């Protein structure tokens, strides 16, 4: 299923500043022994995250798991896949930018890798080897699930 | 854009459909931070401004009279410039 | 259509470098034992010169998953556990063999590949270290016994080659040669010692006959075997084993494998067993008619796509007339249970006293398959007016058979009853009715039959002399 990244985040703030769109919460988040930091932005209401939670996170190339491009369609009978439907959020989404810190002579190894989810926003940020695989103008999707 | 928890469409995905083939446009929404731009967050922007518009889907930001309306720059202007004029018109149509 | 899709991928690329493909696997290596297995399968196909042809080598280790260390350009050691060979654990370097060095030389690096085949084979010996070195050491000392025994017979007797594999005892026995283990030739069937009048001279071929690998192997449960050779002193006729304790107890006894397995019947594991002990099957598996598995090794010595469908009815076509024999398996025995066998590959016999006994057996068993076997065949005869004689075999007694057919001048049923009392010794009696005609003198049979070879050829005999008077 092209997990392209994974890891067991911990949620260390929920708005840094203030509740400025509603029901959309900005959780920054430090995830734990790969040290790659998170901005993720979560429907609150449909996704309740409460402060301290540690949750799985697989930025994943495709949902249906046995390979082949999404077609970007809302299929919405199909089952044939059988994707990763153990994960409870599923957003899907688009990377805009892979921002870097690299001088003219060297490639960076803080890669920062923007990745827009309809509107709602990601950054997720760290070493450059763990964010490798990720490209510019992909849809990515983003599952979660809140591990104990 | 939200799928498992229920199939929930985002406002910028439905708006990304009247526009019009590819257009790249950045402009900044009517409430704008004097600072974000330097500082960090600038390309997530904490309040959603900085209208960004890559391949003719909104990525980013707030729509203001500056981003749609009648000024230079405006996202119609980058539109009659580039796609065309009867485009432009069903365009205008779709988003009222 | 995998290699269409690729061409599109290919053409996909091409649109899109090998260069980039670099750089990303760079990418990725700053971000394995499949990878190891094709590299030693690319560098099979590569074949250039001497240095190129050491990388063959060293892919050759790698292919059977050995470990090379190389000293010098001219010698290479690939090694596991004992099993070290350098190409220029408890024992010296053995011998040079002319075999590997004479296949190395030449262009045959697939032969050498075998060759280490059969030597990590010999040594998959599960048991631990010190415990295989003494199982490799009671394995030498069965072979030296066995050697010996060998030699006492040709002293006793100048026998020639071919009257050492068919009564002798053991076999014509070659010792072990790199992977190799011993083989001793039970028996050289007459119809496959004449190739298409072959003399054997001491060049006898390796599979030329029917042949049973003498080697150790480690068993659930726990036997004594010598440590030590046990022909310390031999009595001048046959053989006299010093009593054990040397000897451990090894969890593993010496076995007798055979490389195809031989149909073997009921009555012969009790025979076999009178005299070892040691169970023939032990787990008691499956056991039905033996002419059918008769059928089965006759048939699958050579192998067609489509089954015969013999319906126990074989077809067989000779320089003159044309036969039809029918097997008759599940004719009762006189217990009333018709002959049951099942398929033996390894034999398993803690010392060589019980084993001149046990090879005995065997001989008299694997000669009863072979003339009841020559009559097996893929013949098509369908709708064959002319002649057609037609012939049956019924399972009189264990070791006994009867060939029944029309009398050749007269009307009668005529039944020829043949025990194969020994391996090389089958003794058979015409039963034919109180008025009919002298069919045949039992010696004339033999003579013709031992000169050339097989069974379906007795039957011809039998019909040709009686025509002949």
């Amino acid at each position: 299923a092209g997990i392209l990244f994974e890891d067991i985040f911990d949620v260390k703030d929920i708005d840094p500043e203030g509740k400025k769109f509603d029901r959309v919460s900005r959780l920054h988040c430090e995830s734990e022994s790969f040290k790659m930091d998170l901005i993720l932005d979560v429907n609150i209401q449909i996704y309740p995250v409460d402060l301290g939670d540690k949750f799985r996170l697989v930025i994943a190339s495709t949902l249906y798991e046995d390979g082949t491009l999404d077609d970007g369609e809302y299929n919405p009978t199909d089952d044939r896949p059988s994707r990763a439907d153990q994960f409870e959020y599923v957003m899907y989404g688009k990377v805009y930018r892979i921002e870097g810190d690299e001088t003219s002579t060297e490639a960076a190894t803080r890669l920062s890798a923007y990745v827009s989810y309809g509107g709602l926003l990601m950054r997720l940020q760290g070493d450059a080897n763990n964010l490798h695989g990720f490209e510019v103008d992909s849809r990515v999707y983003l599952l979660m699930k809140k591990l104990a | 854009a939200i799928l498992k928890p229920r199939p929930l469409w985002t406002g910028k995905q439905i708006f990304s459909l009247i526009i019009p083939g590819h257009i790249n446009c950045i402009r900044t929404h009517s409430t704008h931070p004097d600072d974000e731009d330097s500082g960090p967050y600038k390309h997530i922007s904490p309040g959603d401004t900085k209208v960004v518009v890559e391949n003719g889907e909104l990525i980013m930001g707030i729509l203001c009279k500056k981003s749609l309306g009648t000024s230079a720059g405006s996202l119609v202007h980058i539109s009659y410039l580039e796609m065309g004029h009867d485009i432009t018109r069903l365009f205008y149509s779709n988003i009222q | 259509l995998s290699k269409m899709s690729s061409l599109l991928e290919r053409l996909h690329a091409k649109f899109n470098p090998w260069s980039e493909t670099i750089k990303l696997v760079r990418q990725v290596m700053e971000k394995q034992h499949l990878v190891s297995c094709l590299e030693t399968l690319q560098k099979a196909l590569k074949v250039t010169s001497l240095p190129a042809m050491t990388d063959r080598l060293e892919s050759i280790a790698r292919q059977n998953g050995l470990g090379s260390h190389l000293s010098a350009s001219g010698t290479e050691c690939y090694i596991t556990s004992d099993m070290f060979y350098v190409e220029v654990h408890h024992g010296e370097n053995p011998v040079s063999c002319p075999e590997l060095v004479q296949q190395l030389r030449e262009k045959n690096f697939d032969e050498f590949s075998k060759h280490l085949k059969g030597l990590v084979n010999l040594y998959n010996l599960p048991g631990d270290n010190k415990l295989k070195t003494k199982m490799y050491l009671a394995l030498q000392s069965l072979e030296q016994d066995l050697s010996k025994m060998a030699i006492m017979y040709w002293k006793a007797t100048n026998a020639g080659p071919l009257d050492k594999i068919l009564h002798g005892s053991v076999g014509y026995l070659t010792p072990r040669s790199g992977g190799h283990l011993m083989n001793l030739k039970y028996y050289v069937s007459p119809s496959d010692l004449l190739d298409d009048i072959i003399l054997h001279e001491n060049n006898v071929s390796r599979s030329l006959g029917m042949n049973a690998s003498v080697t150790i192997e480690g068993t659930s449960a726990v036997y004594k075997l010598p440590i030590a050779p046990l022909i310390m002193g031999s009595h001048p006729v046959d053989n006299k084993w010093t009593p054990s304790f040397n000897s451990v107890d090894l969890p593993a006894c010496f076995f007798l494998k055979f490389p195809q397995p031989i149909p073997v019947s009921r009555a012969f594991v009790q025979k076999l067993q009178n005299c070892t002990g040691i169970p023939l099957f032990e787990t008691q598996p499956t056991y039905a008619p033996l002419y059918e598995l008769i059928t089965q090794f006759e048939l699958s010595k050579d192998p067609d796509p489509i089954p015969l469908n013999h319906n126990m009815r074989f077809y067989a076509a000779l320089p003159g007339q044309q036969h039809c024999y029918f097997l008759n398996k599940d004719a009762p025995l006189p217990d009333g249970r018709s002959l049951q066998g099942t398929l033996v590959s390894k034999i398993t016999f803690q010392h060589p006293g019980r084993v001149p006994l046990i090879l005995n057996l065997i001989r008299h068993q694997v000669a009863y398959n072979t003339l009841i076997g020559s009559c097996v065949k893929r013949t098509i005869l369908k709708e064959d007016s002319p002649g057609l004689l037609q012939f049956e075999v019924c399972p009189l007694s264990e070791s006994r058979f009867s060939v029944s057919f029309q009398h050749p001048v007269n009307d009668s049923l005529v039944c020829v009853v043949m025990d194969v009392q020994d391996s090389t010794h089958v003794s058979c009696k015409l039963y034919k009715g109180l008025s009919d005609a002298l069919i045949c003198t039992d010696d004339f049979i033999a003579k013709v039959v031992q000169r050339c070879m097989s069974i379906p050829v007795t039957m011809r005999a039998i019909r040709r002399k009686a025509e002949t008077i």
